[PDB]
């Protein structure tokens, strides 16, 4: 069975703080340079959610307590990788994935032409 | 002894230790052999890879180790050995 | 032009040996079966044996208290469904049956009850999951049961012998 | 076969090995079946009983006791289109709903006959 | 928007999998409700309140067997014992108002 | 007078630690959170069940060990992992400690349907940072 | 051992609505239909009205799983407004920090 | 009863491997780490906490298991399960001229034993229509039947497909839809003359 060749893929990593994800992307770019992937570095805009809630239990509306929700974004851009190399990279990422961040794998595979696209008549 | 060490846990840890008393006796015998065969480097390596990785020693093995350390000028860590023997 | 190489099929053994089984052994390292804190390090064989026996007794009493109340460990929340997360059953599941009920009572005061049920409902005891279980549990009683089964039923002789 | 079980238990208790580091711990956890399969995915376990796309899209092979032109056929096409774009239910539940609606429409036949139209 | 546009729209609806023939607005409720998950079968609707009775029974049977040291229930039992020893206990089954 | 989970200062005989001697407005500054998981971020489901499991685990660990917890619990939800980072005083026998550790590991792995490995930290006495 | 009754009634109603869901779905599908005669809609309304109460998703009240509070309950973590701030100040919710701007 | 044991700080050596001590991501045990690192907010006249009993060092995940030599050895040991990239697909132009069909994937993650994800069913199919055999009437009919699911600048067909819990079924359904689109473009119906 032929192997599935990929073109571009990104692993979005979103966490709470910043130092952990910075060290993680540094380790990722080191592993990419020590294997032959050649990636870059970028940072999408952040999103912070804030809501207003009450403070006491009775007539105490003039004193409110709010909370935040810091969720940064740090995604890479893996290019020029086959199937086995992408699987090995995903395995290495998952084997050292911390508990404070996430993972969004968006792989884009390649495909020549289907069986019915040339000159097919039903 | 070299064949036993190579067939123990170097390839497949299965026939290296069947229980606890037999494993301790084998470790003590290996330590005594390393202390009474080579000089002091092999004895120190055996004490670091057996006495510090498995458990403490017994009486004959401890006496043999003390004799090997005294015959090669190595009297400095006798208190820890005495505490382990006690 | 564009070459298409064949893919490699590896399961949970090749990657395991390539990741975990590619390091060296620590020098002064206690067995990792226990803990790593300095105050709870095994100093001799007695401490290791005691810790291992305590862990085994804890596992045994946990399994016992789970089997005592099976209605408290059934609401699953996982997805892959681990097969080692279901307690075993020891009560019979057939009442009007004969051979099936005897097999469920023997395999799944149990051997004697199964033998009595098989003798009452006229169930021929086979050479598997019957004689071996009676010999492992109960050895004059097992010999008497085998003799009674051979005198009341004449099936396979080599396995019975 | 109790003898085979005893032999397997003997092999297991003979080929036993203590733990050294966390690598052996994770190896034992993976061999026991506690961890997930690697390159974790989203189709391990729930595979819709191993079905394809023709059983989810093409649902015309499940409508036989219904006419071709009329309000009943319109309602059947509507419920078929509703069940088609539903990635939450399985095909078996769709067939169950279809047959339940069929039985419900075949039970109350007096209203369908008095509605100035015939029901097939 | 003429007959050709209507034919093209019906063809697209039949291809992609929509409603071919024209319908009204109330009839779209059936398809829009079958094309999603109902409220009475959501993953967070029925699972909003887990079986707390099982957890309560587990805590009770762990406190009884000594595997769980519940200080609150012990304090409640101590208060009940003190109230019964003071001289005001719980009456029997079928005695009190008519005593 | 807004008082939170902080410790009220009276005289000079209350040995407080670093967890009890901090205000909630210094969590992301001079403190931190006990647990850590991905359920709280925006865009992710399965959070109420995780909080219920966490509070149940905390209640169980506090009820099973009478005063053996010098502080709190540091849980880490890593996919299918539940690592317990608690402290135990040096007042009992190590055999009973290992017995309780094994019992808790087995119970948690058989209840939450997740592999659990405990990691203890022996403290010779009660944790203390200031005499507030 | 529980002490409240409204929480038990609410969880019973939730269970009965989860059990009685396909019939209500079919009745609601037969309802909102411009086509089909009115007699079927009328008999469907009569059937859905003849069913006993305490089995409808309308009666679902989003309460707390720790305090069983009727009003003022979040739908995210399924809890009230005081327990939320309480366990946030204690330090169980990672990331949920006090707003300092 | 009561006892005392020396830690691993004064028991190990200096020329010892580091990943052999902390293989898996351990929660930082103050025992085998000979680094007296102090983290915490001190007082005006005092000393902050060290490493023993430090809650800050326990809550924050430590990164001592990713030793550079260990990372290099792990990357080198995984060379057996890798496939070299062909030189014929280095530039993006040749990749688009040879493989003009892109199939995206949606694989997220969830905290806890839950593996199912309701947002892992979308698989957008991006096929560039600048390489297919499309004439004039056929291409016009295809554009009319598509509508707004086709970009007029980059000329990339973007069709959202999500009608099943799986992904390969959605891929096959999208392929079948594209096949029917290509078939209908070469057909002329009775009401096409009255355009
Ligand atoms: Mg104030």
């Amino acid at each position: 069975e032929p192997d599935i060749l990929y073109k571009r893929l990104s692993v979005l990593v979103k966490g709470h703080d910043k130092a952990v994800l910075d060290s993680y992307e540094y380790f990722a770019v080191l592993a990419a340079k020590e294997l032959g992937i050649s990636i870059k570095v970028h940072e999408p805009p952040r999103k912070i959610e804030r809501f207003t809630l009450l403070q006491s239990v009775h007539i105490y509306k003039k004193h409110r307590v709010q909370y935040e929700m810091r969720t940064l974004y740090r995604c890479l851009e893996l290019e020029h990788l086959t199937g086995s190399t992408a699987d090995v990279y995903l395995e290495y990422i998952q084997r050292n994935l911390p508990e404070g961040v996430a993972m969004e794998v968006t792989k884009t595979q390649l495909e020549q032409l289907p069986e019915h696209i040339k000159e097919p008549i039903w | 002894a070299y064949q036993v060490h190579g067939l123990l846990k170097t390839g497949d840890n299965w026939k290296f230790i069947g229980p606890d008393q037999h494993r301790n006796f084998y470790y003590s015998k290996f330590f005594d052999l390393i202390c009474l065969m080579e000089q002091i480097d092999v004895t120190l390596k055996w004490y670091e890879d057996l006495i510090p990785s498995a458990y403490f020693p017994h009486s004959q093995t401890m006496i043999h180790l003390l004799q090997a350390l005294d015959v090669a000028n190595r009297l400095e860590v006798i208190p820890k050995i005495w505490k382990d023997s006690k | 032009e564009v070459v298409i190489p064949k893919k490699k099929t590896w399961d949970k053994v090749a990657v395991l040996q390539a990741l975990a089984s590619t390091v060296n052994r620590d020098t002064t390292a206690v067995p990792y079966v226990f803990q790593d804190d300095p105050y709870l390090m095994p100093a001799s064989s007695l401490e290791s044996r005691s810790f291992l026996l305590a862990k085994k007794s804890g596992e045994n009493v946990a399994k016992f208290i789970i089997n005592s109340y099976p209605k408290y460990f059934q609401k699953d929340i996982a997805e892959p469904h681990i097969p080692c997360l279901m307690p075993e059953y020891f009560e019979p599941q057939i009442k009007d049956i004969s051979e099936a009920a005897l097999k469920e009572r023997i395999e799944l005061e149990p051997s004697t009850d199964y033998h009595f049920q098989q003798t009452g409902q006229s169930e021929a005891l086979e050479e598997e999951n019957d004689e071996t279980s009676r010999r492992k549990a109960g050895t004059w009683r097992a010999k008497n049961n085998a003799e009674r089964i051979f005198s009341l039923m004449p099936e396979k002789n080599e396995h019975s012998y | 076969s109790l003898w085979d079980v005893e032999f397997a238990k003997q092999l297991a208790t003979v080929n036993e090995q203590p733990l050294q580091n966390g690598f052996e711990e994770l190896i034992q956890w993976t061999k026991e079946g506690k961890l997930w399969e690697f390159p974790i995915n989203n189709e391990a376990g729930f595979d819709d009983d191993g079905s394809e796309f023709h059983e989810h899209i093409f649902l015309e092979k499940h409508l036989e006791s219904f006419p071709k032109q009329g309000p009943i056929r319109h309602f059947m096409e509507l419920v078929t289109c509703g069940l088609s774009k539903n990635p939450y239910l399985s095909v078996k539940q769709k067939v169950e709903h279809i047959e339940w609606f069929r039985n419900y429409f075949n039970e109350k036949k007096d209203i369908l006959k008095e509605s100035n139209i015939q029901f097939n | 928007l003429s007959e050709y546009a209507f034919r093209m729209s019906r063809l697209s609806a039949r291809l992609f999998g929509e409603v071919t023939r024209p319908t009204n607005s109330k009839s779209m409720k059936v398809v829009k409700l079958f094309s999603e998950l109902p409220l009475a079968k959501k993953k967070e609707t029925y699972d909003w309140y887990p079986n707390h009775h099982t957890y309560a029974e587990l805590m009770q049977t762990l406190r009884f067997l000594g595997l769980y040291r519940d200080e609150h229930q012990d304090f409640m039992d101590e208060q009940k014992r003190l109230k019964k020893l003071r001289g005001k206990e719980k009456p029997k089954k079928g005695e009190g108002k008519r005593a | 007078k807004n008082r939170a989970a902080r410790v009220r200062v009276s005289k000079g005989d209350k040995p407080v630690t670093y967890e009890e001697a901090h205000a909630p407005h210094y969590i992301a500054h001079r403190k931190g959170w006990l647990s850590l998981h991905t359920g709280n971020l925006d865009g992710e489901d399965h959070a109420a069940e995780r909080t219920v499991e966490d509070v149940f685990l905390r209640k169980f660990m506090w009820g099973t060990f009478p005063g053996c917890l010098a502080d709190q619990l540091v849980l880490k939800r890593r996919g299918n992992q539940l690592e317990i980072c608690a402290v135990v005083l040096r007042q009992l026998s190590p055999h009973k400690y290992y017995f309780l550790v094994g019992y808790s590991e087995t119970l948690l792995s058989y209840f939450y349907k997740c592999p659990v490995r405990l990691h203890l930290q022996t403290v010779p006495s009660k944790v203390v940072y200031k005499y507030l | 051992h529980y002490v409240d009754w409204r929480m038990w009634r609410d969880v019973k109603r939730r269970k009965m609505a989860y059990e009685y869901a396909d019939e209500r779905l079919r009745i609601n599908s037969l309802r909102k239909n411009t086509i089909l005669p009115k007699i079927l809609q009328d008999v469907a309304d009569e059937e859905i009205a003849a069913l006993p109460r305490d089995s409808c998703p309308v009666r679902i009240r989003n309460r707390c799983v720790m305090t069983s509070r009727p009003r003022g309950v979040k739908r995210r973590w399924r809890l009230s407004r005081i327990v939320f701030r309480h366990l946030a100040d204690h330090g169980q919710l990672s990331g949920i920090q006090r707003a300092t701007w | 009863r009561r006892k005392a044991l020396p830690p691993r700080t004064e028991k190990m050596a200096v020329d010892q491997d580091w990943p052999s001590v902390y293989p898996v991501a351990a929660p930082f045990k103050p025992s085998a780490v000979p680094l007296p690192v102090r983290m915490g907010y001190p007082v005006k006249k005092g000393v902050p906490m060290a490493k023993e009993g430090n809650l800050e060092l326990l809550k924050i995940p430590n990164f001592l298991h990713l030793t550079p030599v260990a990372i290099k050895k792990h990357c080198e040991a995984l060379k057996d399960f890798c496939t070299e990239w062909p030189a014929a697909l280095d530039s993006d132009e040749k990749c688009e001229k040879h493989f003009p069909i892109e199939i995206d994937s949606t694989d997220y993650v969830s905290s806890g034993p839950s593996v199912r994800n309701p947002r892992a069913r979308v698989v957008v199919l991006r096929v560039k229509l600048s390489s297919l055999n499309l004439d004039d009437h056929a291409k016009k009919k295809l554009i009319k039947l598509v509508g707004e699911r086709y970009c007029k600048t980059t000329d990339v067909l973007t069709i959202k497909t999500d009608r099943c819990p799986l992904r390969r079924q959605n891929y096959d359904y999208a392929v079948y839809l594209l096949t029917v689109l290509y078939h209908e473009s070469w057909n002329t119906e009775e009401w096409e003359k009255s355009k």
